[PDB]
């Protein structure tokens, strides 16, 4: 959980450039760990 | 909320921490009010009583006498339950998660039923906390009421054997479509008899004096059968009403006292209210802000008090 | 426009507006040519009355 | 104010109808809202430091 | 054609679903809607026991 | 010519229509894939059986 | 209850040994096979006459 | 029986029923591969002996 | 850690347009159909 | 008016005088008035013919009418796996010539 | 509170804003709890569940179904209620309609069908976009509980024919259910649906119950416990029901769910049960009909 | 056609190697599967010796 979450908390701390977008809930069967943005996460603060 | 939190008491698996995450929206059956309680209370071992597990039916009676809770928010030190019964004054409709194979509806009242579903067992385990968990399939209340009906029936064909062994399994379920089995496992027999027994004696009350000028308009009926719609559909072909078919008796005393209209009142008493005293109380409404007419299965649904 | 629920505050915002035609004759015409698929699958279910 | 191409012969005479014609504007409402978790409130207000 | 190579076959005993419900024996509604302003007896020889 | 295919037989009733062929189809007569699912944890085989 | 070209699959009585009685004593109902001797048993709605 | 599903067909007699063929099968292809820029973040090491 | 903007401007007959398409832009992403 | 002709097809009345005609059985299945069907969530296809109602006058001027046509929202819902007659909400903005 | 915004539609004439000033304090219903709504969710052409209009029971079961809303301050453009549903309990005070009855200090009112009472009275319709908005009617409790078991009753011996059951004394006045000349004759076929589910509920559980009881006790300590509550009762019910009536056990209990699965659809139509409540503040305890009150927000 | 312009034969006399093995029989385990979940009687006049 957190271990792929600190990543996301990593992610919080950003340098890396995502260069073209299309959905990514078509590749959720593609990642290691996702996570969705919903407006606000009471986890992240 | 009138906050309610449980502890984290002693250790840890580590994914399972992460299996407490997932957990968020569903119910836990603690059978107080507490500031702080164990969780040796919360989980099926719980459930169990004296040496017996509850069947389907006693997990009715044993979810009958404690109270639900809605987990709200999850620490790794504690898990912040807020009390249904009282604490529902939530303008902010605290968020519960939809474990169920039907889309729902907008609107339905929705009650608890146990795990009772082929494919939706919903059995998480525990073994750093040597616990089982059962958490409760929240359903629409007509679909819930189909329910509990056909399992205490099938326990009353516990009771007599008689029939061949091709009995109708009353495991087969219907919404819009949507073929349901179900677990037909162990029917534990007190569990089934005080539930047979309410539905005897309930059905006593709600026959009365005046009661009794309606049956004389049985043959009355099949007029309406071939001559419409909609008596013809009201009138079901696996009934007794086709069957019985194939007179005031006057007793007349003082005559004002409305004995058709006292008729209708003990029998809604009684006969009227058979889905609540059977099963669980329904608190528990679909009320979507975004204007999401369905509620998918996983989703979070917010909930709003009291049908 | 605020509303108070469960959790924390929860502010909506609204803009009203409005529009017209602004037109005497026709304006703003719509072809339509090009087809990616039908949403059916174009038949043989019996009426059930 | 529609031109007139006033016509020859008996057929008769062609009238100017400089009519004011109105329209009516909608009212919309294009609503949005953001969260405020339940921390936060102490917060970005100066209670919880 | 379905919404593919896809031959279908319709073969009217698909239509029972339809027609051989008992509403095809509902024509009281029908008399009456057409006994208002009735029509003069015409020749009863056919229409007479 | 190179490597053997293995030709296998199912019994098959001979008035199953040469319509279900010339289509991609299954060899038993009956969908039969997962992906065809909504996600009902009973649209598993017994979509199949 | 239907599943083989070379058996038959229909309901018949419990336990009764077959070479006896006048009248099954119907009980449960068990359902049994049995063989099928020649081409001839299949059933002619999967042969055209 | 199987020992007479031998001379119906090894005579050539239709023994009453039909069949479906299934075969497997294998191509080697060829396959061109477009990426985008940073398809892949990608560590060195150490070397050891 | 009055002005210039690009677009694409065909012009047909003796006439001019604005001939841009949206939703690779500002619909992508958002859940919401292209209208 | 069967005294009169059609105006599809010029030389005759009807087609189908058990379609055209009150109470010609298209009248009363297929009319929501009386709506012996119509308790049932599945669309009717033909609800948009055999009734009168909704074709009483219905609107007529035509310059007006076109621009409709980009509008009426339908009286179907893809949302459902055998399509229903349209839930009230959730207005989906169709063409819809017919 | 969290109050929601109905949108008026377009070209209405004076009557018809004069129509939305006569609605200043009603209640309406609407499907879906939008902060932004129109009034195609209100209307009763927006109430067709099978192609027809609906009825008495047509409407209760959306009368239980849909969200209560109560319009507080009028508009042009917009309808501002305040809505019942949302909001912790005894808050949001709000203002309401009386009709015909008291409406006491306390009592929890309920909103229920308008032809109970009379049918084209609070039918209000808009002229001009040609809508209908039949407002529900909010009786408190024990009488609204009390009227819809005798027009059933009365629909029963308006059924087949060969007391008069309408007089129905309130505490001080007399309540005039009849209004005869031209609804009663429209009442009888507009509850004409729901008579039959009151009766076929009736006529399959008694005859469900007396070849039950008898296949039970011998197919035991709810066997003699079954009449050690109901001696002399489902026995004495024994003794004349089954005497002068008629007298199978698969369809039995295949009958016993189906029953009882009508018997659950019964119980969330009927019985009304109480949405919002009377209990004001420094007011004379007694409402009038036409007059407003205070109303809070939970049972 | 094969990997050519060849053409091959697949006629019914191929079926001897699949069917003709003595497992066309072999029916145990079906009747074992099915005879759960028990029938109701089905009025044996022809099932019954």
């Amino acid at each position: 959980r957190d271990p792929p979450g600190y990543r996301y908390a990593a992610a919080m701390v950003p340098t890396g450039s995502i260069l073209s977008t299309i959905e990514v809930a078509s590749h959720r069967r593609l990642f290691d760990f996702f996570a969705a943005v919903r407006s606000d996460e009471n986890s992240l603060y | 909320c009138f906050e309610a939190d449980i502890a984290i008491p002693s250790g840890i698996s580590r994914p399972d921490a992460a299996a407490l995450q997932r957990c968020e929206g569903r119910v836990v059956f603690l059978p107080t009010i507490r500031r702080q309680l164990a969780l040796a209370d919360v989980a099926h071992e719980s459930f169990v009583s004296g040496g017996v597990s509850p069947d389907t039916l006693g997990l009715l009676l044993a979810y009958r006498r404690r109270f639900p809770a809605v987990i709200t928010r999850v620490l790794p030190t504690r898990i912040v339950a807020c009390p249904v019964d009282l604490g529902l004054t939530h303008a902010g409709t605290v968020n519960l998660r939809n474990t169920s194979p039907v889309d729902l509806c907008n609107g339905d009242p929705v009650s608890l039923v146990p795990p009772v579903f082929e494919g939706q067992a919903t059995d998480v385990r525990l073994e750093s906390l040597d616990l089982t968990l059962r958490f409760p399939v929240p359903l629409p209340t007509p679909l819930a009421r189909e329910i509990v009906a056909r399992l205490v029936a099938r326990g009353i064909r516990d009771l007599n054997p008689r029939t061949p062994g091709e009995l109708p399994d009353l495991n087969v379920l219907y919404y819009n479509g949507a073929r349901l089995s179900l677990v037909a496992d162990v029917q534990q027999l007190a569990s089934v008899n005080t539930e047979l027994r309410s539905l005897v004696l309930n059905m006593v009350y709600s026959i009365t004096e005046g009661t009794t000028l309606i049956l004389t308009l049985i043959p009355r009926l099949l007029a309406l059968s071939a001559q419409d719609g909609y008596v013809n559909a009201l009138l079901q072909m696996q009934s007794v009403t086709r069957e019985a078919a194939q007179a005031p008796m006057l007793m007349q005393d003082g005559e004002r006292r409305l004995p058709l209209y006292e008729a209708l009142v003990a029998w809604l008493a009684h006969a009227g209210q058979l889905g609540d005293i059977l099963a669980l109380a329904p608190a528990v409404r679909v009320c979507t802000f975004d204007g999401a007419a369905v509620v998918q299965s996983g989703d979070m649904a917010p909930v709003i008090r009291y049908p | 426009a605020r509303h108070e629920t469960g959790g924390g505050v929860n502010f909506t915002l609204t803009q009203p507006r409005g529009n017209v035609d602004l037109g005497v004759g026709y304006t703003a015409v719509a072809a339509t040519g090009t087809v990616r698929n039908p949403v059916t699958d174009m038949g043989n279910l019996p009426q059930n009355f | 104010h529609q031109p007139l191409i006033a016509r020859d012969g008996p057929h008769p005479v062609e009238q100017p109808v400089h009519n004011y014609m109105t329209k009516v504007i909608d009212r919309r409402a294009l609503n949005a809202a953001f969260s405020l978790a339940t921390e936060a409130i102490a917060l970005l207000t100066g209670e919880a430091l | 054609w379905g919404k593919d190579h896809q031959v279908l076959r319709l073969s009217m005993e698909n239509a029972v679903g339809t027609v051989c419900h008992p509403s095809l024996m509902n024509i009281d509604a029908a008399v009456g809607g057409v006994n208002h302003d009735p029509v003069e007896a015409a020749n009863p020889y056919g229409a007479y026991v | 010519h190179g490597q053997d295919a293995v030709c296998e037989f199912i019994a098959t009733p001979v008035a199953t229509d040469i319509n279900y062929f010339r289509r991609p189809c299954n060899p038993r007569g009956r969908a039969a894939g997962g992906v065809y699912a909504g996600d009902k944890e009973g649209d598993v085989i017994a979509l199949m059986y | 209850l239907e599943l083989h070209p070379a058996f038959d699959f229909f309901a018949g009585v419990a336990d009764v040994e077959l070479p006896g009685g006048e009248v099954p004593p119907a009980g449960p109902g068990a359902i049994q096979a049995t063989w099928r001797v020649v081409n001839g048993n299949l059933p002619l709605a999967l042969c055209p006459v | 029986s199987p020992v007479a599903l031998y001379h119906q067909l090894k005579t050539g007699l239709h023994p009453g029923f039909g069949f479906t063929v299934v075969r497997q099968d294998r191509f080697v292809t060829e396959n061109v591969l477009f990426s985008e820029r940073a398809s892949e973040a990608y560590f060195l090491g150490q070397l050891q002996v | 850690e009055t002005t210039r903007v690009r677009a694409d401007l065909v012009a047909i007959g003796d006439r001019l347009v604005f001939l841009e398409a949206l939703e690779k832009r500002i619909y992508a992403a958002t859940n919401v159909p292209y209208p | 008016d069967h005294g009169q002709s059609d105006p599809a097809r010029p030389f005759a009345a009807t087609a189908n005088p058990w379609a055209s005609q009150r109470f010609s059985y298209g009248d009363l299945l297929y009319n929501g008035a009386y709506h012996l069907n119509g308790a049932s969530p599945v669309l009717s296809p033909c609800f948009k013919f055999f009734t009168a109602a909704d074709i009483t006058a219905k609107h007529r001027c035509l310059e007006r009418l076109i621009v409709e046509t980009g509008s009426a929202v339908s009286t179907a819902t893809a949302a459902s796996d055998v399509q229903f007659k349209r839930p009230p909400g959730c207005r989906e903005l169709v063409e819809d010539p017919c």
